[PDB]
């Protein structure tokens, strides 16, 4: 699996560009794609989504009606064409794959991202803290709260859990509730009920330092949290 | 003669002792037990998408996922709750007669007149389903196959044989012989330590998976056996046949316990399945219908009418919430 | 001579079995299907609320 | 009068028979999934056309005969409904004929040329054309265009008081009743020729039955209208006869099309 | 009432439905032909002459044929012949060279099936370079007393053809297409193409009631 983004750089306000995402190593045509962004040391922010088959295209209210997301299944490529770029459109943009069927993990793999610099209702989720000192071997408990009940009639509580390590793109840890992803150590666990949600780490290691992010998928637009940092 | 005389006298004396020590039939001990009534079941879901005769079908261990194979060379994995097609695997050979769903849920097995048991991996990192392995070595068509684990499967064939394989190596670990006719169906015991299989020689038999020895053989039948299944406790098994009768045997008494037949029934039984309690024996017939039999009273407790062609396969979830039935009319129906 | 010798050996193996009378077998199945009856939906269907179908 | 009562009774009986037959056809087709292919698509389209010709056109014809004072435009609406539904039935018959022609003449490639999408596109086109032809009078061609009393709002509803006979003669009959008949005639003649060359009198009997029923039941009233348009006269009983003949074809169609398929007969007998 | 993820699952299911329909369409334009006959009957000869279970896919005049040979199945228990319903035809091969009674009983068996009462049968006597030289050894009476015709090729071959035709116990529903022309000439596939065309045409006609 490999998602490599390109097209970033410095752009003056009022210009337009096209972020590109090349995919290699999976059945891309059967995967929907999300475009996410992270502003400088401020947090992740969803940008857009295009489903498998281009039958459903969603945009973020912040950039809804301004931007467009395009699929190319035969060439295994994703495009995000941005038309008008304000000073708030400066961020590192991530290309993410997401497949939806009973039991699937819809954010297994994130890309490495690409940087863009610009010159000078919705569910709200809050992270109680932003920095927590800890030493290796001491269990940690991150938590965050949500506005509505992410628990749908399906019985699925559509709350996710990613971890972004220093200097590298975010990594999925949990995709509904304690449902550990593929390749993640068994120590990480998740839990919660309705609005209050927690991520527990037993036997913390040196590679577990970074920012923990909780997102929701119950309704669009997708909303991330501020990001709870772990210190050492 | 000594070898022929020895065989004849043995068989005769063992069978005579078995008959003499036989106490009573299944019905004789449950006469005081009240019946179940009429098992009126409605078609809650109808799985459309198969475009040919449906031959095999197997429930997933979560009681929500299904896998079914059709004559159109397609293996569809269904979400029974919503009728959502989870997967569509194009089989390499369109002549597929058996299906299995791995107990872990990562693999599905199929095969047929190609004499090969193909095993497909569901949980891949590439987002698709691929052929994990192909088990070859059987000479006759592939009648049935059941996973013992994620790396160990058991198969029956029309070569009068069964085979225990090791999926990793791809070689048949054990070969079970003794049948004289095409072996048409096998059932795995709940503990996955034995199995029972019926053949076209009009005989069934219990084979031990570990020692590869022929543990037991059961007879008392007129025609071939096309379907076999264990009681949920693995202490008995029911067989269906072209005789138009279904027979319940016990592997300890070594004698047939009960017969499941009615005068108006003139054609054979294509598939057999048990209720989660083992209280209802569901049988698919060539009469385009499926009959529910009181497993202890032998009476017809109901009928799953609503199929416009032969009911080829049956299946009951692991939680007993619903029954899947597949027919030659190209539709699977979930009943509850 | 061994061709039928193995067949008769198989018959002998089928002979030496701990035979449990049929009436004993019937009682065991009756008890098993009675003890698992209250939790059999197809035999005693669940109310529509819980019914996943 | 006696004639009016007899006409009403025969009309209601015939319409009820048509409705019953077409409902039975629909029931049979839907019960068996094996009867859901191209030919049965055309047959069920014809069945719905005949149900429409038996459910609305029957009470509508009775109402038109009575001549109640029900305003010009409501009467024109009833007449246009009658026209659309009858032309829909005729178009369904033509579609069945064309489908049979394609089957005979396309041979192996028929299934490669006749897909479900094209079948629904042809049926929808047929029904759209029927609607267009039958609703054309509301767009200018009606008696009001020639009446010198532009202030007349309420009148007794008579078919001849709203629908110009020239429309029914030159446009309806000559273009959408006669043309289907001639083309079906040619199609069935060619079909019989081909099947004879390949091999037969059973097929000839069926085709003759079809053509004879359609012609016998649609030509009488058409000629009645043609004579009524050329300044002639026709006894009212003859008019009732023509109306009844058309609405009797409405009910006769099921017995000559759906009943000739062995699968349909077997399903009907089973039910 | 669908959640954000159930909508994507339903979209995936609809895409799978579209794929199933478009592949079933592709599978419904293909002529399926069962291949039967006794051993040393030219089955191996025909499969090569033709343009467990062995499937041969070949295209002729825009018709794509799947010919299924089930001669490898060593059990004669007919537990899978019902799997060959809907096949356009059964190609049955016999050799003029009492194996003839074996072929006759096989032909009666195939025709008598409840599963093949609607499927035509294409019987072949393909080779014609060794079917004449061995007729002079003795008349058609080594195991067939009833024959009393001229002991020549055309007479005896026609008699055998007619006697195989005679086993068709109901000529009302199905038909038999017989072949004689030498296998060396490239007419074996052409005759199959004509027979399947006729079968398909009659199936179409018998479907619109024009039968
Ligand atoms: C396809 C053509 N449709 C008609 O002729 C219908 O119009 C009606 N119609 C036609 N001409 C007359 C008429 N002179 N008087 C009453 N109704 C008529 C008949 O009821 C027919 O069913």
């Amino acid at each position: 699996v490999q998602l490599v983004e390109s097209g970033g750089g410095l752009v003056q306000p009022g210009g337009s560009r096209k972020l590109s995402c090349s995919a290699s190593g999976f059945a891309f045509s059967s995967f929907g794609m999300h475009w996410v962004r992270q502003a400088p040391e401020k947090g992740l922010e969803w940008v857009a989504y295009i489903s498998s088959g281009s039958g459903t295209i969603y945009y973020a209210d912040t950039v809804k009606g301004r931007f467009t997301i395009s699929r190319d299944d035969p060439k295994n490529t994703l495009f995000l064409q941005m038309t008008s770029l304000r000073s708030e459109d400066t961020a590192m943009y991530y290309c993410v794959r997401s497949i939806y069927y009973y039991g699937s993990s819809p954010f297994d793999f994130w890309g490495q991202g690409t940087t863009l610099t610009v010159s000078s209702s919705d569910i709200v989720m809050t992270q109680a803290t932003s920095s927590v000192p800890v030493t290796p071997g001491e269990s940690v408990s991150i938590s965050c709260r949500s506005s509505k009940s992410l628990l749908h009639s399906n019985g699925n509580t559509y709350l996710y859990w990613f971890l972004q390590r220093p200097g590298q793109s975010p990594q999925l840890l949990i995709y509904r509730m304690s449902n550990l992803a593929s390749g993640v150590p068994d120590r990480f666990s998740g839990s919660g009920s309705g609005t209050a949600f927690t991520l527990t780490i037993s036997r913390l290691e040196a590679e577990d330092v970074g920012v923990y992010y909780c997102m929701q998928h119950l309704e669009y637009p997708l909303t991330f949290g501020a990001g709870t940092k772990l210190e050492l | 003669d000594q070898l022929r005389q020895e065989a004849e006298q043995l068989k005769n004396q063992i069978r005579d002792a078995r008959k003499a020590c036989a106490d009573a039939t299944l019905s004789q001990i449950t006469n005081n037990i009240d019946p179940v009534g009429r098992i009126q079941m409605r078609t809650r879901r109808t799985l459309r998408g198969h475009l040919a005769k449906i031959y095999a079908m197997h429930w997933g261990t979560d009681s929500r996922l299904l896998v079914s194979a059709s004559q159109d060379g397609k293996l569809i994995i269904w979400d029974s709750y919503t009728t959502n097609k989870v997967h569509a695997i194009p089989l390499r050979s369109s002549w597929v007669m058996t299906c299995a769903y791995a107990p872990s849920g990562n693999y599905v097995a199929c095969g047929g007149l190609d004499n090969i048991c193909s095993i497909y991996n569901l949980k891949t990192r590439e987002g698709n389903v691929r052929v994990s392995r192909e088990l070859a070595g059987h000479t006759g068509y592939l009648s049935c196959c059941r996973f013992l684990d994620d790396n160990q499967i058991v198969t029956s064939s029309g070569d009068t044989t069964c085979a225990l394989w090791d999926i990793e190596t791809g070689q048949q670990t054990t070969t079970f012989t003794g049948h004289t006719g095409d072996v048409m169906s096998l059932s795995l015991a709940p503990d996955t330590r034995l199995f029972v299989s019926g053949a076209c020689d009009a005989s069934a038999k219990l084979w031990d998976v570990r020692e590869g020895m022929c543990r037991q053989t059961f007879t008392g039948h007129e025609s071939d056996i096309n379907a076999i299944c264990f009681f949920p406790n693995g202490n008995a098994f029911a067989t269906g046949s072209d005789d138009a009768t279904c027979r319940l045997f016990d592997l300890r008494a070594d004698q047939e316990l009960m017969t499941y037949s009615h005068d108006n029934i003139i054609c054979g039984i294509t598939s057999v399945s048990f209720s989660k309690s083992g209280r209802l024996l569901l049988a698919g017939y060539d009469d385009f219908n499926c009959n529910v039999w009181d497993a202890l009273k032998a009476d017809r407790a109901g009928v799953l009418a609503g199929h416009d062609n032969r009911v080829s396969c049956l299946g009951v979830t692991d939680d007993g919430m619903a029954v899947a039935t597949g027919s030659w009319d190209s539709f699977l129906k979930i009943w509850n | 001579i061994a061709q039928a010798r193995k067949l008769v050996e198989q018959l002998k193996m089928e002979a030496n079995i701990d035979r449990i009378k049929v009436s004993k077998a019937a009682a065991d199945l009756m008890a098993y299907c009675e003890a698992h009856a209250k939790e059999d939906p197809l035999l005693t269907p669940v109310p529509a609320s819980e019914n996943p179908f | 009068s006696w004639t009016s009562v007899t006409y009403i009774t025969v009309e209601i009986l015939i319409g009820l028979c048509a409705i019953v037959g077409n409902v039975l056809v629909i029931w049979v087709v839907k019960l068996n999934p094996s009867l859901q292919t191209t030919t049965f698509y055309f047959i069920v389209s014809l069945a719905l056309a005949d149900i429409a010709v038996g459910v609305l056109v029957m009470p509508l014809a009775i109402v038109i005969s009575l001549g109640v004072t029900i305003h010009f435009y409501s009467c024109l609406f009833m007449t246009c409904l009658m026209l659309i539904f009858t032309h829909a039935s005729i178009m369904s018959l033509l579609a069945i004929a064309v489908d049979r022609y394609l089957r005979v003449k396309l041979t192996v490639r028929y299934r490669r040329v006749t897909t479900q999408r094209r079948i629904w596109l042809a049926l929808g086109l047929c029904w759209l054309v029927s609607f267009l032809v039958g609703l054309t009078p509301m767009f200018g061609w009606n008696m009001k265009l020639s009446s010198a009393d532009e202030n007349l709002t309420f009148l007794p509803c008579r078919f001849r008081s709203v629908m110009r006979m020239d429309y029914m003669v030159y446009f309806s009959f000559f273009l959408w009743i006669l043309v289907p008949l001639v083309v079906m005639c040619a199609i069935y003649f060619d079909i019989f020729y081909i099947i004879r060359n390949r091999l037969e009198f059973k097929t000839a009997k069926s085709l003759l039955l079809v053509l004879f029923l359609f012609a016998l039941c649609w030509l009488p009233l058409s000629i009645i209208n043609c004579i009524l348009y050329f300044d002639g006269q026709v006894p009212q009983t003859v008019l009732y006869l023509g109306i009844l003949l058309s609405h009797a074809n409405s009910m006769m169609n099921p017995i000559v099309y759906a009943y000739k398929i062995k699968k349909f007969k077997e399903t009907y007998l089973l039910i």
